[PDB]
């Protein structure tokens, strides 16, 4: 029951510069014979993973040579050369020398590494055949966004909101290539009317400020 | 060149039973053994056990025995795992792969199965809420005046979400849904400008096929509500 | 000399044709059995590896209850092949033996029907090697190799079709070396199948020079080339080695050929089988089934070439027994066409008759002959021999027809009449009879079917032949030998005419019936003549007149032509021919024979190390077989797999090298030694014979021909005796010794359950070996036990074309063929069980051996690879030491042949002849006396033919001896010349003892010529050349004594005048000119003493004189002795001494012994003028 520990859950990479990723063993991955097994594999959204590089340093047949692996003992390591386009997916490793049960890695996605900036808060009151039905839906859209890793706070009352509100973390856009992701905050219209602020902010590298936009209930 | 390839989805109920099936071809199947692995959402890869293609003789993980059974069909050139009284932690995707019978684990899983996501449900058709947002009272942020279009509580998947019976192309943004208490969760925005919003129209639509309301919502200004 | 196939398979019956087709099918089933074999061992072996590698990655429940299963598979492949087999073997072999009967009973027919013109041409033995070898030859070729040839065709295509089917690269690869491998394998075979023809040729080349010192006995210590024959038979010998040399060379270089591709081969599809199970392409097992069937039908199509040979040969062979018997005579016995008489008168018509022999037809002896015989009369016919009294004897019985004119009996002709009926009325006594060598009541039995004992002794009592039987144990039941050997010739012609008399004929015909006969015996036959001459016609041919005197008339041939006719007065007072004749008349040994080869010892021990390493090549193969397939049955990095499966290839190519080069080494080393052996041993017996005394010889088991098959068969079987069982001893032992010992130390109980079979499997390699080419000779020898009686029946053609008794010596023929055909169809059967059954245990071994190897896998006690091992270790094993031990001579006959050999150079004869010790004296005179010597023959212990002689012989005293034909004539010529020294007497040489003299010294000094001339296969010069040895041959002398004896003219007239090459025994020319040869031969020794015996018994009347002109200007200082038949030599000598069964009668000068009238001047009265 060896266990792999893939170092980063997310590698920030450019286009035209390259990346590693390291992956750590529980025990030693060396084998009474003398050879070291731990496998990369990689996986693309949608698709069946490939193998890229097999055992200790080899690679497999039908594979570019930009990818290349060296290790030791109970660090491994990955490393692209001239990375493109097409190899941003998730890669992972998996470890064979004691296999019981086969043991994989946590995996990690590559980015694009794109130039800075911060989203533009939009805000909505809830929609009328809501306010008819009984509810609410406040939206707080973010859009051009950077890097992927923000953490957004709803508020009411100086209370934050932590239940009926997720966030759907798009991925990169394609021309543009800039991030977006959505927080909705929605309640019955009992206490819709107990609280008066639906603050929504963007807390993020780019700035620490919260950039806040809001409404009131009764402002309309 | 070698190909595997799945079934595709299969969104069964609680407490039932589910075969997957794993076709390969190109090949000698003889030989290899087929490896069945599970991997649940944004966790790591687990070992549920292998099947040896040649005699059908099978080994379990210690956490799946007696949860799954492997067969192999080999007029076919087929595998297949079935599950037994699926409970709602067996949502996830599912993965075959292929290893030697030679070498046995001091070769890797070279190829595999492209993967078929199985979902445990219990709920039913519904007909999709859409609701039209409107941007925020009064002031205007400029030129780029937002609106928007969402839903709450579908199921199942999917909705597809245009506007202006695609006839606006520009100011366009969409954001995956999110499945809570077995239904569904959807939003999307669009930026307009002063010249296209309050003064020209603006509309959302939803497509959900197990309840086949084609409906169009048009978003209007806000006045006083 | 190409028979077409349809023609051959005549005389089959339905129910034969029934059996070829089921043996044929049988042996297609048969055939195709063993590559099914090889698929499941595929399979079996891949549940065996997959079993193995899930059970060291899980770190074998299932293997017990699939090796259950796959051993019923095995069984019944079994079962199904034992059947088939058996099938196939005993119909193909009941089918041929049949056929064959039925082919050699009605060739015999076809060779009775025939006419002795046509069988007076060809050779008598060339019919008996006829019916022999080519019979022999067509039982083989369609016996059972029709058989094995379509089992060898399906057993090919159906391993390519399996191969085919289960993986087609590997199978093209195969197929892109299978045709080396079929002709390797085809060679191999055809080189194994034979080995006895190509060195019986080698040495059949030399066997000449033998033939010809043991063709000529007598006269060879007289030409004394002992020294000179020896080393042209070294030369012969030398000639022979080196044949036989090149021969084991090329035969070895062809076997290692084969072996190192078959191990190449293994190398290469092992290489890529394994780059293919490796890339996950193919499994083990698939790549194992497809090799070893691609493999075995490739081996198995080789094989069937002998099969074709041997149908080949067997056309060439059967075409001369169909033209014999697809001609037709122009007169059949066996036809009832023919016409028969009633009133059967005798009546002789001989008119306008010309008739030639067809040997020879360029010379007509006959001129036409014109005859009128009435009933009763007596004719005789008188004249020299050369006009053919004989001649026309047999013209009067149709063995021949005349080509000019007609002839006829009683009015109409016999060319329209029953040639049988016409034979069985003409009882004929012909000039030299031959008896049947059976009991003498069957003998005179012999003339017709039902006769009963009481016309038996009124037969006999008609010719007093009945004493000899009265003084004779077994009076009815006495077995008379061979050509009348038993009894004396008086009683044999006595008991020949009344074999003749009991046919009771019409026309009575003798010829020459008193040739041998006394006064009173001749008068009481003439007597019994004339008792039953009054109801038939009779002629009489003889010699001596008291029988003509009393004839009805009496004619004369000259030329051919008869001249005189008329009663006895009439050419009496005609004073023609006839008148001058009335008025002129009125073991112990045991292994001795290891020094035999002693000198040779560097060929012995390379022979033994190779011997050695050759059966040590099969645990060496055990052992990379078993380690390259569990390098696949466990789990391992594919980097090392591949390392360990190209290693384990390049070990197999190393291996055939090996091979190669030790099977080149055993096999020269082995063959050199044993021809050296050979050589030295046919050189030594040689000499050791030739040093051997005429008495030696003379032994009745001591035969010319009898010793010369001695040697070659012997001096070539002891050589087998010493190497071969060393050799085969030592490959066994480093085959099978070291084998369970490696299967005893990793797997112990699977190698006593296959102890408990190696012994039934080395057998089924022993038969199948004896199977390929060559089982058993044993019914040619019941055939010949129970063959002479055609041989008889063949060679006296003459007197079974007159009895008319053909049909009863063809029934006797078939009682003949009776026995060994039911023996035949049972071994037939017998054959057919054994083979299935041996084949079968091979196939079940399998099933055994696996299904206790996956027990034992199942509960860890060994793995899969120790297993295959003790399998491929053991029971290949034990085949391989069957297959090799077959090959082995065998030894009880080799030991028996080892021991006379042995025994014969031992032997030392009593008189030495290269001892020069002895008297010695510078001089002699050349005064012989002899005195009271009695000699008995050896042979002949109780019969003396000499009784005391005595003699004296002076200086130049033509001394002639006159005697019987066999009173002791050519005697005294072998007591003079060191051939027998006889038991009793006293002969003193000039007052010196011959028994004291050097030996060799009277054989140099005087000089001989023989009854009969023979001479060497060389040239006239080397003819003339071997009278005088150890001594430089001048040509000058050649030509002088050519010229002496008037052959001069003979030698220069022939092209390539002197180096012209005679044959055997001067058989290309004429007999007075190889006796005057004889003469010119015995004319360079200058004798101090000559003798000659029968100087003039085939020459010209003109050559005796210039033949006796040298010899009475040489009869001058020299002691001459002649003895002759013809009395011109016997006038003019000095003293004459006459002969009566071994007594001298009368000595003394000519003139004495014309005063005395005694038994001298009865001779000397006969043709005196
Ligand atoms: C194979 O079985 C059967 C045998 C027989 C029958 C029916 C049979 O049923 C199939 C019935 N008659 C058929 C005629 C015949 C005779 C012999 C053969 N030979 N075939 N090979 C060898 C061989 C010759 C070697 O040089 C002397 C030698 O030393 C280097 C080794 C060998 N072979 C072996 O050692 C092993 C090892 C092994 O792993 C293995 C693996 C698969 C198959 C066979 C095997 O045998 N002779 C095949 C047909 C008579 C004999
Ligand atoms: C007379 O004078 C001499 C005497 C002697 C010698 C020379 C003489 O010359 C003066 C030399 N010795 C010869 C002794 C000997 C005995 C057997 C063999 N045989 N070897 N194979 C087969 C075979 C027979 C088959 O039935 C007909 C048959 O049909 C199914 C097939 C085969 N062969 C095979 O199957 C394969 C397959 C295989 O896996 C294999 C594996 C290893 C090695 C070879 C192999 O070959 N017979 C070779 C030599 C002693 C006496």
């Amino acid at each position: 029951q060896v266990v792999m520990t893939q170092s980063p859950l997310s590698l920030p990479v450019s286009l035209g510069d390259q990346a590693s990723i390291s992956c750590r063993s529980s025990q030693s991955l060396l084998h009474s014979n003398g050879n070291t097994y731990l496998h990369w594999y990689l996986q693309k959204p949608g698709q069946s993973p490939k193998l890229l590089i097999y055992k200790v340093s080899n690679r497999f047949s039908g594979v570019p040579d930009r990818f290349s692996g060296s290790g030791s003992g109970t660090d491994f390591t990955l490393k692209i050369s001239r990375v493109e386009a097409e190899d941003l997916g998730v890669y992972f490793c998996s470890q064979s020398t004691h296999i019981p049960p086969w043991t994989f890695g946590g995996g990690t996605k590559l980015d694009i590494k794109r130039a800075d900036a911060a989203p533009t808060v939009s805000i909505f009151p809830p929609s009328s055949e809501q306010l008819t039905s009984g509810g609410l839906s406040v939206v707080c859209f973010l859009n051009n966004f950077y890097p992927k890793d923000i953490n957004v706070k709803w508020k009411i009352d100086g209370s934050e909101r932590q239940n009926g509100v997720l966030n759907s973390w798009t991925d990169q856009d394609s021309k543009d290539s800039t991030y977006s992701m959505s927080s909705t905050l929605t309640l019955t219209k009992d206490e819709y009317e107990r609280h008066n602020s639906y603050t929504c902010e963007a807390t993020h590298k780019t700035s620490t400020s919260p950039i806040v936009k809001s409404f009131n209930r009764n402002e309309c | 060149e070698v190909q595997l390839q799945e079934s595709g989805p299969e969104l069964v109920k609680t407490g039932a039973s589910v075969k997957i099936s794993c076709k390969a071809s190109g090949y000698s199947f003889s030989n290899y053994y087929i490896h069945w692995v599970k991997q649940s959402h944004g966790k790591s890869l687990e070992w549920i056990g292998f099947i040896s293609c040649y005699n059908g003789a099978t080994f379990y993980n210690q956490k799946f025995k007696g949860k799954a059974t492997f067969t192999v069909d080999n007029s076919s050139s087929t595998a297949y795992m079935k599950f037994n009284s699926l409970t709602f932690e067996d949502s996830a995707v599912y993965y075959c792969a292929r290893l030697p019978i030679q070498f046995g684990n001091f070769y890797p899983m070279d190829y595999w199965g492209q993967g078929t996501t199985v979902t445990v449900s219990s709920a039913k058709t519904t007909a999709p809420s859409v609701y039209p947002l409107a941007p925020v009272c009064g002031d205007t942020t400029g030129s780029s005046v937002t609106l928007g279009c969402l839903v709450k509580g579908y199921f199942p998947e999917p909705v597809t979400l245009t506007w202006n019976s695609g006839s606006l192309s520009s100011g366009v943004h969409t954001f995956p849904a999110v499945l809570q208490s077995d239904l569904y969760t959807l939003s999307s925005s669009v930026t307009v400008t002063s010249s296209t919003w309050p003064s020209q129209s603006i509309t959302c639509n939803v497509a959900h096929p197990a309840s086949s309301t084609k409906v169009d919502k048009k978003i209007e200004p806000r006045g006083p509500t | 000399p190409t028979v077409s196939v349809f023609s051959m398979f005549r005389y089959s019956n339905w129910l034969d044709k029934l059996y070829m087709v089921v043996g044929t099918l049988a042996a297609i089933i048969h055939g195709a059995g063993l590559p099914l074999m090889m698929l499941v061992f595929g399979e079996m072996t891949d549940i065996f590896a997959n079993a193995g590698n899930l059970e060291d990655l899980m770190s074998f429940m299932n293997l017990e209850e699939d090796m259950t299963r796959y051993a019923y598979y095995y069984s019944g492949i079994g079962a199904g092949v034992l059947v088939a087999a058996y099938i196939q073997v005993s119909f193909w072999c009941l089918a041929a033996g049949r056929q064959i009967h039925k082919i050699r009973k009605q060739f015999f027919h076809a060779i009775m029907r025939q006419e002795i013109g046509w069988f007076d041409v060809h050779d008598v033995g060339e019919l008996n090697t006829r019916l022999t070898d080519d019979v022999s030859k067509i039982n083989e070729g369609i016996g059972d190799k029709i058989g094995m040839f379509f089992q060898s065709m399906a057993t090919f295509f159906t391993g390519f079709i399996v191969g085919f089917t289960r993986g087609w690269k590997l199978t093209l690869v195969i197929l892109a070396i299978s045709p080396v491998l079929g002709l390797s394998a085809a060679v191999w075979a055809k080189i194994l199948s034979s080995f006895t023809d190509k060195e019986l040729l080698a040495y059949a080349k030399a066997g000449a020079v033998a033939e010809e010192v043991l063709a000529a006995i007598r006269t060879v210590i007289a030409f004394g080339g002992q020294k000179k024959e020896l080393e042209r038979y070294n030369k012969n010998l030398e000639e022979a080695k080196r044949i036989g040399i090149k021969k084991a060379i090329t035969a070895n270089i062809s076997i290692g050929a084969a072996f190192l591709l078959i191990y190449a081969s293994y190398a290469l599809a092992f290489w890529y089988g394994t780059t293919l199970v490796l890339s996950g392409e193919y499994s083990i097992g698939q790549v194992l089934t497809v090799f070893f069937s691609v493999l075995i039908g490739a081996f198995s199509v080789g094989q069937a070439s002998p099969s074709i040979e041997a149908f080949a040969n067997a056309r060439g062979a059967a075409y001369e027994i169909f033209k014999i018997i697809d001609n037709k005579p122009s007169i059949d016995s066996y036809s009832k066409s023919g016409h028969k008489p009633d009133n059967i008168k005798g009546n002789l018509e001989f008119r306008n008759v010309h008739f030639s022999y067809p040997s020879r037809k360029e010379v007509k002896i006959l001129k036409g002959l014109n005859l009128k015989v009435q009933s009763g009369q007596t004719v005789a016919l008188v004249g020299n021999s050369g006009c053919g009294k004989s001649t026309t004897v047999q013209l009067m019985q149709r063995l021949y027809d005349p080509t000019e004119g007609m002839v006829s009996v009683d009015g109409q002709d016999i060319r329209t009449i029953n040639v049988r009926f016409l034979r069985e009325i003409i009882g004929v006594v012909s000039q030299e009879p031959v008896l049947f060598a059976t009991t003498i009541a069957e003998n005179i039995r012999y003339g017709r079917e039902n006769v009963t004992m009481d016309e038996i002794e009124k037969a006999v009592k008609e010719a007093n032949a009945y004493d000899f039987i009265m003084k004779l144990p077994h009076k009815f039941d006495t077995l008379v030998g061979e050509r009348g050997a038993q009894l004396s010739g008086g009683q044999k012609q006595r008991i020949a005419i009344a074999r003749a008399l009991v046919r009771n004929p019409k026309i009575l015909l003798l010829d020459e019936a008193t040739s041998a006969l006394d006064t009173e015996s001749e008068a009481v036959v003439q007597v019994a003549l004339d008792k039953a001459r009054k109801g038939r016609t009779t002629i009489v041919i003889a010699h001596r007149l008291s029988t003509v005197r009393n004839a009805d008339v009496i004619a004369g041939f000259d030329d051919g032509v008869i001249v005189e006719k008329g009663n006895h007065d009439e050419l009496m007072k005609e004073k023609g021919i006839y008148f001058k004749l009335v008025t002129m008349q009125t073991p112990v040994s045991f292994w001795r024979i290891m020094k035999l080869n002693l000198t040779e010892w560097p060929y012995f021990v390379v022979g033994v190390f190779c011997a050695i390493i050759n059966g040590g090549l099969q645990p060496a193969f055990a052992i990379i077989f078993s380690k390259i397939i569990g390098v696949f049955t466990r789990i391992d990095d594919p980097e090392t797999k591949r390392q360990n499966s190209n290693l384990f290839s390049l070990l197999f190519l190393a291996l055939g090298i090996i091979s190669f080069i030790t099977f080149f080494l055993q096999g020269f080393t082995f063959g050199k030694a044993g021809e050296i052996l050979t050589k030295r041993l046919r050189y030594m017996v040689f000499r050791s014979m030739l040093r051997q005394d005429v008495s030696w010889f003379d032994d009745p088991k001591n035969t010319t021909g009898a010793l010369t098959t001695r040697l070659a068969n012997d001096a070539a079987q002891v050589k087998g005796a010493i190497g071969s069982r060393l050799a085969v001893i030592t490959q066994n032992i480093a085959n099978l010794g070291t084998g369970i010992i490696i299967s005893f130390i990793y797997g112990w109980q699977l190698t006593l359950l296959l102890l408990a079979i190696v012994p039934i499997i080395a057998i089924a390699g022993v038969v199948e070996m004896k199977m390929l080419s060559g089982q058993a000779l044993k019914d040619k020898k019941e055939l010949e036990g129970a063959g002479k009686i055609a041989t008889e029946a063949i060679e006296n053609f003459r007197t079974v074309v007159s009895l008319t008794q053909e049909q009863k010596f063809e029934h006797m023929y078939a009682q003949s063929l009776q026995v060994p055909y039911r023996n035949s169809l049972r071994k037939a059967h017998i054959f057919g069980i054994t083979f299935s059954f041996t084949q079968a245990m091979m196939y079940f071994s399998y099933a055994g051996c696996f299904r206790f190897g996956a027990y034992l896998v199942a509960h860890k006690l060994m793995s899969f690879e120790d297993v295959l091992l003790v399998f491929s270790a053991v029971v290949f094993g034990a085949m391989a030491v069957g297959q090799v031990s077959s090959f082995a001579p065998d030894y009880a006959k080799a030991k028996i042949s080892a021991a006379h050999i042995i025994m014969i150079i031992e032997k030392t004869p009593l008189i030495d002849s290269y001892s020069t010790e002895g008297l010695m004296p510078n001089t002699l005179e050349g005064n012989v006396t002899f005195g009271e010597v009695v000699f008995n023959y050896p042979t002949r212990p109780d019969i003396p033919v000499l009784q005391g002689l005595s003699l004296e012989v002076k200086k130049g005293q033509t001394l002639a001896l006159v005697g019987s034909s066999g009173c002791g004539k050519s005697t005294v010529v072998q007591l003079l010349e060191r051939f027998y020294d006889p038991l009793a007497g006293k002969v003193l040489l000039d007052g010196k003892e011959i028994k004291r003299l050097n030996v060799q010294w009277l054989r140099a000094h005087l000089g001989i010529v023989s009854q009969e001339p023979i001479l060497f296969d060389c040239s006239i010069a080397e003819n003339i050349a071997y009278g005088d040895n150890s001594r430089v041959v001048s040509q000058e002398e050649i030509v002088r004594a050519a010229k002496e004896a008037n052959i001069h003219a003979f030698i220069e007239s022939l092209p390539n005048k002197y180096s012209t090459k005679v044959g055997d025994k001067g058989t290309q020319l004429s007999g007075g000119q190889k006796q005057r040869i004889a003469i010119a031969r015995a004319l360079v020794r200058q004798p101090h003493i000559l003798l000659l015996d029968e100087a003039t018994s085939a020459l010209d009347t003109e050559s005796e004189k210039v033949v006796q002109e040298a010899l009475d200007k040489a009869r001058e200082g020299r002691t001459c002795i002649v003895i002759a038949h013809r009395l011109s030599t016997i006038q003019n000598a000095d003293l004459i001494v006459v002969f009566q069964n071994g007594r001298v009668k009368e000595h003394g000068t000519h003139q004495q012994l014309l005063a005395q009238k005694g038994i001298y001047f009865s001779m000397v009265s006969v043709q005196a003028g």
